[PDB]
C-alpha cells in the first residue's frame, strides 16, 4: 500500500509499504528514497513518536495516510 | 438473489449467484464443478466460521457480495462488543463514518481462512494484536493467531479493503441524550470518562474542530494529540486518534500537522523561524546555534533563543 511522509513545511514523499512493515523498515526506505540517515529520522503519526519496534498497523495507519517526518539534529 | 465472492485456495474472487434459501453444500458443489474437484472436500470459511453443508446462505448472515474462502481436503457477524453495531470511518467511497462488519484472517499468512477457538468477547479481544487464537486452514500455514479487521458495511468490499473501528462511536439505542446539545440522535460517542459521556456526532465535530482552530489540543507523550471528555474528566483523553477523521478531510490533516508541532515541541525541539519553512527540529539541548539542515530543510542557521540570524554573544 501507499502511505506519504511529509515534513512540517508539507514538503512530501511516497512510500510503498505493507500494514506489517515496522518503524525501522519505512525509515530505511525514507533514506533510500531522499538518503537521510535513519538515526536522524523522526516519525509522528497524529501528534505520537512512532517506536521502531512496532508496525504501521499497530497505529492503526491506513493506506493513503500521512506519517510526519521531522530531524534530529547531532552537530550546537 | 444474490452474488457470493469465493476466493478458492487465495484464488482471485469470482462471483456466484446463489438464492437466499441456498444451502451451503449446492455452494460447495458448483465450486466443485468448476474447479474439477469432488465436493465433499471442500470447506466454506467465513466470519471467523466454518459453515455447515445445511446451513443456508441467509441463515450465515452472508451479506450481498460478500467474500467466502473456500480450500481443499458466535459468528463475527453476531458480535455485539462493549441493533448496536459498530462503526468505522470509511476512506472511500463514502468519506465518513459507516456502519462496519468485523471479520478476522491469519496473522502469518495473511490471508482469511483462520477459524476462531472461541468468538471475542470485548473491544480488547479484537483491538489487541494476538489477543485471540485460531487454526489457519491453509494447507501450508501453521498460523495459530488471529488479526481482526474492519470494513465499511454500506458497500461491497474487497477482501484487503479495510476501514479504522472507531470503537467509541454507538448505535444510541436507548435514546440517551448529548451531553452537550441534549438532543436525542444516532449514532453517539461514548467518552471513556468514569460516567461514560455520550455525545452526538453534530456537536463532537464542532467540539473538535473549535478545539483544534484555537490550539487547545492536548498533547499526551504516550497517546498523541487529542481531546478529553468534552466535560473535562480525567483520565478521558481519547485514545484511538483516528475518531479525528470526525473533523473531516482538511481539518484532519490540519489536526495531524499541529499534532506534529506540538510534538516537536514537547520533545523540546524547535520550528524553523524562516518564512515558508516551518521544519521541525530537533537540535542538541544545549545547542543555541540551530542549522534547518539533503533537501529537507531551507539552510538557514538562527538562534535558538531570539530565533534570528545565528549571532554571537547576547541576544539582541
Ligand atoms: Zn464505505
Ligand atoms: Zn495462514
Ligand atoms: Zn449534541
Ligand atoms: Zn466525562
Ligand atoms: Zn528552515
Ligand atoms: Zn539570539
Amino acid at each position: 500500500m501507499q502511505i506519504f511522509v511529509k515534513t512540517l513545511t508539507g514538503k512530501t514523499i511516497t512510500l510503498e509499504v505493507e500494514p506489517s512493515d515496522t518503524i525501522e523498515n519505512v525509515k530505511a526506505k525514507i533514506q533510500d528514497k531522499e538518503g537521510i540517515p535513519p538515526d536522524q529520522q523522526r516519525l509522528i503519526f497524529a501528534g505520537k513518536q512512532l517506536e521502531d519496534g512496532r508496525t504501521l498497523s499497530d497505529y492503526n495507519i491506513q493506506k493513503e495516510s500521512t506519517l510526519h517526518l521531522v530531524l534530529r539534529l547531532r552537530g550546537x | 438473489p444474490m452474488i457470493v465472492f469465493v476466493r478458492f485456495n487465495s484464488s482471485h474472487g469470482f462471483p456466484v449467484e446463489v438464492d437466499s434459501d441456498t444451502s451451503i453444500f449446492q455452494l460447495k458443489e458448483v465450486v466443485a464443478k468448476r474447479q474439477g474437484v469432488p465436493a465433499d472436500q471442500l470447506r466454506v470459511i467465513f466470519a471467523g466460521k466454518e459453515l455447515r453443508n445445511d446451513w443456508t446462505v441467509q441463515n450465515c448472515d452472508l451479506d450481498q457480495q460478500s467474500i467466502v474462502h473456500i480450500v481443499q481436503r458466535q459468528s463475527l457477524t453476531r458480535v455485539d462488543l462493549s441493533y448496536n453495531s459498530f462503526y468505522v470511518y470509511c476512506k472511500g467511497p463514502c468519506q465518513r463514518v459507516q456502519p462496519g462488519k468485523l471479520r478476522v484472517q491469519c496473522s502469518t499468512c495473511r490471508q482469511a481462512t483462520l477459524t476462531l477457538t472461541q468468538g471475542p468477547s470485548c473491544w480488547d479481544d479484537v483491538l489487541i494484536p494476538n489477543r485471540m487464537s485460531g487454526e489457519c486452514q491453509s494447507p501450508h500455514c501453521p498460523g495459530t493467531s488471529a488479526e481482526f479487521f474492519f470494513k465499511c458495511g454500506a458497500h461491497p468490499t474487497s477482501d484487503k479493503e479495510t476501514s479504522v473501528a472507531l470503537h467509541l462511536i454507538a448505535t444510541n439505542s436507548r435514546n440517551i441524550t448529548c451531553i452537550t446539545c441534549t438532543d436525542v440522535r444516532s449514532p453517539v460517542l461514548v467518552f471513556q470518562c468514569n460516567s461514560r459521556h455520550v455525545i452526538c456526532l453534530d456537536c463532537f465535530h464542532l467540539y473538535c474542530v473549535t478545539r483544534l482552530n484555537d490550539r487547545q489540543f492536548v498533547h499526551d507523550p504516550q497517546l498523541g494529540y487529542s481531546l478529553p471528555c468534552v466535560a473535562g474528566c480525567p483520565n478521558s483523553l481519547i485514545k484511538e486518534l483516528h475518531h479525528f477523521r470526525i473533523l473531516g478531510e482538511e481539518q484532519y490533516n490540519r489536526y495531524q500537522q499541529y499534532g506534529a508541532e506540538e510534538c516537536v515541541l514537547q520533545m523540546g525541539g524547535v520550528l524553523c523561524p524562516r518564512p515558508g519553512c516551518g521544519a521541525g527540529l530537533l537540535p542538541e539541548p544545549d545547542c543555541r546555534k540551530v542549522t534547518c539542515e539533503n533537501g529537507l530543510g531551507c539552510g538557514f542557521a538562527f538562534c535558538r533563543e531570539c530565533k534570528e540570524a545565528y549571532h554571537e554573544g547576547e541576544c539582541s
